[PDB]
């Protein structure tokens, strides 16, 4: 039961989703700061 | 002695002999064929009849037909002679290249070692790949099951695992090919080929190969898996040498059974499959094992149909191994190579008195934050990433980076990623996990570890990141 | 004294219904012989039981009856094989039932011939060209391979394997007998009235000349439709054998599985999972691995298959499914969902995987076909969004661009180089200022362009079956003025 | 040659013969009964005996009793005199008016059609029924089935394409009752009688009637369909005219055949059906087509058990068919009618270059609407629509529209609708739809599309509405 919700679709995509977008910019948001570093 | 065919239904060829009757488990010649034909006795009907399963087609037999008892079981060619050659289920050489010259024949039916006979040594087995040697290691001379679903990547892990620990064997190893394609079983002689595992002009070959393929009548399925076994147990007695047994795909000798079961009058027991199901499986598994005579490292595939691991065939199979590793589907989609599945993949000699404490406190801290990830993938399903304590959100962070960094690019799998298949030390691996752990790595972006090997290249391609940008 | 009975060559029939014929006798015919009875029908011997044999009616059994006498053949069933049946229909056994006469065939071959073992077969290279951008692009096919269309009932299945046979005109016409196709198309358990257009399509495709339907339609006994498949092998095997290149179509192993069930129960062996026998696995393995791509010692030819497979609430985790799936090397997925979105073809590339993968793809396409397929399928997972940030929004918005650049019309395949000319229109982001709804319009007016004006630039790419600089240049330069042009 | 009763189990009736041994199919007369006991030879089982199945009740037979062979299979009277008559499985009339002169008689087995005298003319056949119409249009000359669950929808349907088709109709039609109601045929006969289709006195009718009720023994409701099919097949051929051929329900073929299977002595296949199924519907399915030689436009209700669509029965229906209209209960329950699945009927028809793109893009731009919408009923469930974008609420509200833009008021239902019944043509209903789609309509009210004929009277209501 752990994560059941993932593993089925409906609100998976979602999870994925939102999941997927929010990484996605924090690492652009990581990535030129490593350039500055 | 002469029996002669009293009827034919598919696989189940019934025999009759008037002389003497042929004991359970004999080998038996159809005369009157241009191809040898092989009948197994599997039963004693009763009135001097006996019922046998053909170890090919029964295309032609006619009631009545004569059948020379060759006096035993099946007997096939074993010994340093077959490396480099490819048999049959019955012996026979299937590669073109003649006969198999061999000085000994071997019963592919025998009994189980004894238990007085059993060894309790364990070794830890490197691979290079970190998910395996980090969660479930694998250990020396010990039995490997890969377990998936259709296409998840059991014929390419083994294959890693040839391509990784086979050709670095100081000794021989054997190959069965067990109900697969046959188009395999070309890819793998070829490729054996020219890395030289196979040498066709001399004789340093180092692996032996059985088949017995999908094109094959069940029968045959039914008894490669123990051919190709008895070609290993010559290596593992009669020399004690290390020996490695790659099998791809075990399940179809339970298919095998499961394809004949009905026609050897036998009720079916839950799920189809025969009632024999458990103990056919017993007496097979146990032959397969690393005695105090020599010790046999083995790695079988093992199918799960429609992916359910409870199905009574996968579900039978799990205690016959001291190391599992299991491919899941949701990870593969997720494009995680080798699709290994972190929460079910499980290991004998996953203890820190074998491992040390340092191995075991990662593995067991990479496992529980991966339970600990899918336990928010319910949560932020519903919610977003905005609503977890920095504290939680922070280890949602971790556990994609953990994640990804368990996917490893296989030299073998060159062709499909496109990437240079990298080899990780065992040591590499925890470093790289014990300090992803640590929280050091929380300023690289996920994607650095993806598809990599040891943790630096992780650095060094989120490097090659952050200037792209 | 008449000794035309002495059951030895002949029999006598004992009981007969369903389609089954128990008959006493026969002495000497082999397990799989073919059979003749009274009525000049046929018949195959399955059972060979020690009071009888087991003979399955290979037609209407209406005119059988107890005491019929029944001949042997002295033959293991086979079929008339050879390029004579190449465009006419056949029944499974290989008798003309497209009204046109007798069939050349001066070859037979058994329907039940062994497959190729290891040491024949050479690694699969040559492609198989569906013409059908979503596979060629994704789903590469490879002339020796077995790949499996599956899915739930009306999802363009058949479709499918239709605008890959028509899609072999180009080269059939063609001056390079290497890259000639010849297409076997096997009807199971199917309607007739269905055949008809089949045919009458492929003929409007000028495809039928060099495809060989066999037919076995619902109303055929059993056995006609189990056959059926092994027949339209062993006509695919022929050219196999002989530096030439099948591609054969077993149009529903589903309902094949269905007539074998129901043969195998009238012929009293206990049945099994949903009733079927034991060996349905060995049903449809024993038939795929013909499939396969030869060496050059062997002639160097192929026979690669597209068996169709139909699932019910879309269940590829179901008996046959599963044993099918499990032995081909992948699998086309259609799904009704995609289908009503509007993506048609309706494949899923989330679920569908090619084994061969880029093994069988030409330059270019591999070149702008590069990394598409993830991509889309990475378009997926941007997918559940669908204030975006402008990033994001790009990736969403390659995915609906190529989305639309993929969608074709039927009977109108298209040559490897104006697919590369209009895909790469799109893959090189050229067309991400477009209004989706614009982009098949746009493939028009385009490609007629091209196939105009510029037919030496494709007579490169071809020629070349690559991108060369120049090449990507005058494309660039295409694309992206054209397109102005159209968004005037 | 006399041929004798050795065992009676339900229908299922083994008659022993001493000489001269009847060929399957072939039919054989009970004697010493009062009314005709027709049995069919369905197997030689040996020993000079044959295994049939009985045409009628079996009650009262004695083991010992004398069986004739006719010589030949059931043959029923075909041909113009069978139009307007009421006729059972083996061509007795039912319908109390007497026998039914014909010159011919026609077996009621036969070969199907054969592979050259198939046709590929695919022709429209609007029926005033926006759903199918517009989604899966029927097909002059093609085979067209209605699926739908116990009370669902089957019938309704299958009376009001009879009221919007058969009257407009310029030939003959064959109406095979199979396995239903009784007083149903009893409502058909009465209101074909009205409508005047069906003429007692002067020799003007124009349908023929085959009924094989639930009331009847598996052997009977397992054949009835054939002989219905038989007087289609003659009207076809033996005339080249269109023929019309419904069938209420042609499930009932397939479970009849299911209850004497048993009793044959075959091992059962999956969910306890014959394993026959598949072979046994088709050797029928065959035979109800349209030839070179004259067309069968044919419509037949299946029936969906327990609800179940994968039921062997139903699967194995749809390959037969050229159109579908699958019939759901949870679209009946919100009480849309025809409970039609917008996504899940199919037409062969459904092709750009056959029902021009402007019908074909309007159908798909329908079931786009609402397949999208379809998968947002999982978010819509649980979190309501404030977590739905404006994007998606718009797509849900045209949806809505939609759904209720293809119910429909039916002659044959104002009953149960309340509405008086609407015949809508196929230009309306494209534009109707083009427009919803368009956003045209996104002012109305939901409640102003369902059930109403075109789109001007969604309108109408919703002035009404205010
Ligand atoms: N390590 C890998 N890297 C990338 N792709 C992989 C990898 N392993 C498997 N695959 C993919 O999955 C496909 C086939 O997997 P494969 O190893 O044959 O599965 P399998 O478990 O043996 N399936 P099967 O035996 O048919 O049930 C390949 O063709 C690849 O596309
Ligand atoms: N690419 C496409 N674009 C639009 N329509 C298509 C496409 N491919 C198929 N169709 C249509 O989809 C319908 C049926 O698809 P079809 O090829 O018969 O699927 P199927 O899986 O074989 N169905 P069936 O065998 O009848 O259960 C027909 O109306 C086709 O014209
Ligand atoms: N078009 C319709 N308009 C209104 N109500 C309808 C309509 N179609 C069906 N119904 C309702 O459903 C009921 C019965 O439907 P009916 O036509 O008899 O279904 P059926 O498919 O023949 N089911 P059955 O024969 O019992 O398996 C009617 O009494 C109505 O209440
Ligand atoms: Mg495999
Ligand atoms: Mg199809
Ligand atoms: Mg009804």
């Amino acid at each position: 039961s752990g994560d059941n919700v993932r593993s089925s679709a409906g609100a998976v995509r979602d999870a994925g989703g939102a999941f997927g977008k929010r990484e996605q910019a924090e690492e652009e948001r990581y990535f030129r700061a490593r350039a500055k570093e | 002695t002469t029996g002669r065919i009293v009827a034919v239904i598919g696989a189940v060829v019934d025999v009759q002999f008037d002389e003497g009757l042929p004991p359970i488990l004999n080998a038996l010649e159809v005369q009157g064929r241009e191809t040898r034909l092989v009948l197994e006795v599997a039963q004693h009907l009763g009135e001097s009849t006996v019922r046998t399963i053909a170890m090919d087609g029964t295309e032609g037999l006619v009631r009545g037909q004569k059948v020379l008892d060759s006096g035993a079981p099946i007997r096939i060619p074993v010994g340093p002679e077959t490396l480099g050659r490819i048999m049959n289920v019955i012996g026979e050489p299937i590669d073109e290249r003649g006969p198999i010259k061999t000085k000994q024949f071997a019963a592919i039916h025998a009994e189980a070692p004894e238990f007085v006979e059993m060894s309790v040594e364990q070794e830890i087995l490197v691979t290079g790949i970190k998910v395996v040697d980090l969660l479930a290691p694998y250990a020396k001379g010990g039995k490997i099951g890969l377990f998936g679903g259709a296409g998840v990547g059991k014929t390419v892990l083994i294959m890693e695992l040839i391509n990784n620990v086979a050709k670095a064997h100081g000794g021989y190893s054997v190959f069965a090919g067990v109900g697969e394609r046959t188009r395999e079983g070309n890819d793998l002689y070829h490729e054996m080929i020219e890395s030289g595992v196979i040498n066709l002009k001399d004789a340093t070959s180092k692996v032996a190969l059985v088949y017995g393929q999908m094109n094959e009548p069940p029968g045959a399925r039914a008894r490669v898996a123990l051919t190709g076994l008895t070609v290993a147990e010559y290596f593992r007695d009669q020399e004690g040498q290390d020996v490695l047994l790659f099998i791809d795909n075990i399940f179809r000798f339970t298919q095998a059974g499961s394809e004949v079961s009905a026609l050897l009058g036998r009720i079916p027991s839950a799920v189809g499959y025969q009632p024999t199901l458990a103990t056919d499986m017993g007496t097979m598994q146990e032959r397969i094992t690393t005695t105090k005579k020599g010790s046999i490292t083995s790695v079988q595939a093992i199918y799960v149909p429609a992916d359910d691991l409870t199905d009574p065939a996968p579900a039978t199979t799990f205690a016959h191994l001291d190391a599992t590793t299991v491919l899941s589907r949701a990870i593969a989609e997720l494009g995680i190579y080798p699709a290994v599945d972190p929460l079910d993949s499980t290991s004998r000699i996953m203890d820190p008195n074998i491992v040390g404490s340092e191995h075991y406190d990662v593995a067991r801290g990479v496992q529980k934050i991966l339970q600990d990830y899918k336990s928010l993938q319910d949560i932020i399903a519903i919610l977003g990433m905005d609503e977890l304590s920095e504290e939680d959100k922070l280890t949602v962070s971790r556990a994609r980076k953990i994640q990804r960094f368990l996917s490893q690019p296989f030299q073998v799998a060159e062709v499909f990623t496109g990437h240079l298949g990298k080899l990780v030390p065992l040591k590499e691996t925890i470093k790289g996990f014990q300090q992803i752990l640590a929280g050091e790595y929380d300023h690289l972006p996920e994607q650095a570890f993806y598809m990599v090997g040891p943790i630096e290249e992780a650095v060094a391609k989120a490097d090659k990141l952050a200037e792209e940008h | 004294a008449d000794t035309s009975v002495d059951l030895e060559e002949t029999g006598r029939v004992l009981s007969i219904g369903d389609g089954i014929a128990r008959v006493h006798g026969l002495r000497n015919v082999q397990a799989e012989e073919m059979v003749e009875f009274s009525s000049g029908l046929k018949g195959m011997s399955l059972n060979l039981e020690p009071d009888n044999v087991g003979v399955v009616v290979f037609g209407n059994d209406k005119l059988i009856k107890e005491g019929d006498i029944v001949k042997r053949t002295g033959a293991i069933v086979d079929v008339p094989v050879g390029e004579e049946l190449l465009g006419r229909v056949v029944d499974a056994l290989g008798n003309a039932i497209d009204g046109k006469g007798p069939i050349g065939s001066k070859a037979r071959r058994r329907v039940g011939l062994k497959a190729p073992g290891i040491i024949p077969r050479i690694s699969v290279r040559e492609p198989m060209q569906t013409g059908i951008k979503a596979v060629d692009s994704l789903v590469p096919i490879g002339r020796g391979q077995r790949e499996l269309i599956i899915g739930d009932r009306q999802t363009g299945k058949t479709s499918i394997a239709i605008d890959t046979i028509i899609n072999q005109k180009r080269f059939n016409d063609g001056t390079d007998e290497k890259k000639k196709l010849y297409c076997i198309y096997v009807a199971i358990g199917q309607k007739r009235s269905t055949v008809a257009q089949l045919v009458k399509r492929l003929t409007d495709a000028d495809a039928m000349k060099y495809t060989i339907v066999v037919s076995a339609t619902a109303s055929d006994a059993a056995p006609l439709q189990y056959l059926a498949p092994y027949s339209g092998c062993s006509m695919g095997e022929y050219f196999r054998d002989n530096g030439k290149h099948a591609l054969i179509i077993y149009d529903d192993l589903s309902k094949q599985a269905v007539a074998y069930r129901q043969m195998s129960l009238l012929l009293r062996r206990p049945p099994g999972r949903e009733a079927y026998p034991g060996d349905v696995f060995y049903l449809h393995s024993r038939l795929l691995e013909r499939a396969a791509k030869m060496n050059d010692a062997f002639g160097g030819g192929s026979l690669t298959a597209l068996p169709v497979i139909e699932t019910q609430a879309g269940d590829v985790s179901a008996y046959i499914p599963t044993n099918v799936i499990s032995i081909t090397d992948g699998q086309i997925f259609l799904e009704t969902e995609l289908f009503y979105k509007g993506i048609r073809p309706a494949i899923n590339v989330g679920l569908s995987v090619s084994r061969v993968g880029s093994a069988a793809q030409t330059r270019a396409m591999k070149q702008v076909a590069g990394t598409m397929k993830l991509e889309l399928a990475q378009y997926r997972e941007v997918a559940a969004f669908a204030d975006l940030d402008a990033a994001t929004q790009q990736l969403l918005s390659r995915g609906v661009r190529l989305t639309e650049l993929l969608k074709q019309g039927q009977y109108s395949p298209m040559a490897i180089e104006e697919q590369v000319a209009v895909i790469y229109a799109g893959v090189r982001g050229y067309l991400d200022k477009l209004e989706p709804s614009k982009i098949t319009k746009f493939e028009n007016a385009f490609l007629s362009h091209v196939i105009s004006q510029h037919q030496a630039l494709l007579g490169k790419i071809r020629t070349d079956g690559k991108i060369s600089e120049e090449s990507d240049a005058k494309l660039k330069e295409i694309v992206t003025n054209f397109l102005a042009g159209f968004e005037a």
